[PDB]
């Protein structure tokens, strides 16, 4: 196809400049490429060091996509610069592995006991493992509904109660702590339907235990309080945006603030202290958004990946303050950086939780980076 | 060189 090769021309020409300027934007930067194209990633909560090495250990919890061969749960092990056969090994391998039924579209470890991962199966079931129970038929398997999904969220303040979003138009929530299992299995302690279309997405109120958002193709933004009795009635509902909404995200240092992304192209920042009113928007991503993720360490920037290969990173603070037109070209004030690293769409990403402004993000070509951009970039 | 921070708005 023309428009194919046209594309692929502009995508191969415009790497070169990237690499190019890669020692300008950017302090950091390793691209190793998976065997598998991975659609998950996270990063778990330690650190790993050693006296002497000039370097700390990070882990990523990757998955594979194969719709032909074997499917595995991943452990990435990732050697960040500090402060400052039998041959040393490659700042990044795989620790763990677990043989999985089917492609992971999400993996994602329990707050309370990070050897719980919970995982997204291209098929109906919702499983959860221990990655210490597997030195593989998954430890539990949940129930609750039909459809695939990607939506996925453990509660903080409520060790066990785990949330998906579904392609049947529901949301389940069990509670991992499920008192007995018959044969591995937990039904689903609840069902929320309220939902016209494919459930995008799913996220705990970061504060209040009985809280959470969802986003669907229907355009909507729901708030639900698990305490109400009707499994139908959200809380609230709100008229998000123009096309379906994929994701959803709480900001870390606020109990009000929000965060979704649509394909409209756009992630729109809400207050929870009048969903009436939408706070403002991020303009810049050219194409459907499937990720927003808040930094774990400044309250004020977040950032946005989809399908147009570019991880946008935008700082709240500078919303407002006026441009020069030839400046305010590339974008508004509020987009920070833009990292153009990928050749393929994001399929996720994730902030660094020990390391300020170290991002890993994964992409379909299976190529896997961990970035982190220049300091002169944002700071001064 | 705050055109570092115009080359990151580029892309």
């Amino acid at each position: 196809s023309f428009d194919d090769a046209v594309e692929e021309r502009v995508i191969n020409e415009e790497y070169k400049i990237w690499k190019k300027n890669t020692p300008f934007l950017y302090d950091l930067v390793m691209t190793h490429a998976l065997e598998w194209p991975s659609l998950t990633a996270q990063w778990l909560p330690d650190v790993t060091k050693q006296d002497g090495k000039d370097y700390s250990v990070h882990r990523l919890i990757l998955g594979t996509h194969t719709s032909d061969e074997q499917n595995h749960l991943l452990i990435a092990s990732v050697q960040l610069p500090s402060e400052d056969f039998g041959s040393v090994c490659g700042k990044i391998e795989i620790e763990i592995k677990i043989n999985h039924e089917g492609e992971v579209n999400r993996a994602r470890y329990m707050p309370q006991n990070a050897c719980v991962i919970a995982t997204k199966t291209p098929s109906s079931d919702v499983l959860v493992f221990d990655y210490t129970k597997h030195p593989c038929q998954p430890d539990l398997r949940l129930r609750g509904h039909q459809k695939e999904g990607y939506g996925l969220s453990w509660n903080p303040n409520l060790n066990g109660y785990l949330l998906s979003a579904s392609d049947d138009h529901t949301i389940c929530l069990w509670d991992i702590n499920a008192t007995p299992k018959e044969h591995r299995v937990i039904d689903a302690k609840n069902i929320f339907t309220g939902h016209t279309a494919v459930v995008e997405d799913v996220a705990w109120h970061l504060l209040h235990e009985s809280l959470f958002g969802s986003v669907a193709d229907d355009q909507k933004l729901m708030i639900w309080d698990t305490r109400n009795n009707n499994t139908s009635k959200p809380s609230h509902t709100v008229d998000a945006h123009t096309a379906e909404v994929n994701c959803l995200s709480f900001n870390p240092y606020s109990e009000f603030i929000l965060a979704t992304g649509s394909a409209d192209k756009t992630v729109a920042l809400w207050d929870l202290r009048n969903l009436k009113l939408k706070l403002h928007s991020f303009e810049s991503h050219k194409d459907e958004i499937f990720q927003v993720q808040w930094s774990p360490h400044n309250e004020t920037i977040l950032a946005s990946s989809g399908t147009d290969r570019r991880l946008h990173v935008w700082d709240l603070s500078k919303i407002g303050e006026e441009q020069s037109t030839e400046d305010a070209e590339d974008g508004p004030p509020e987009l920070l950086f833009i990292h153009g690293g990928h050749t393929a769409k994001i399929s996720d990403f994730s902030w660094n939780p020990n390391e300020p402004w170290i991002i890993c993000s994964v992409s379909e070509d299976n190529i896997m980076q961990v970035w982190q951009m220049a300091e002169n970039v944002y700071n001064d | 060189k705050p055109a570092i921070r115009r080359l990151a708005r580029r892309g």
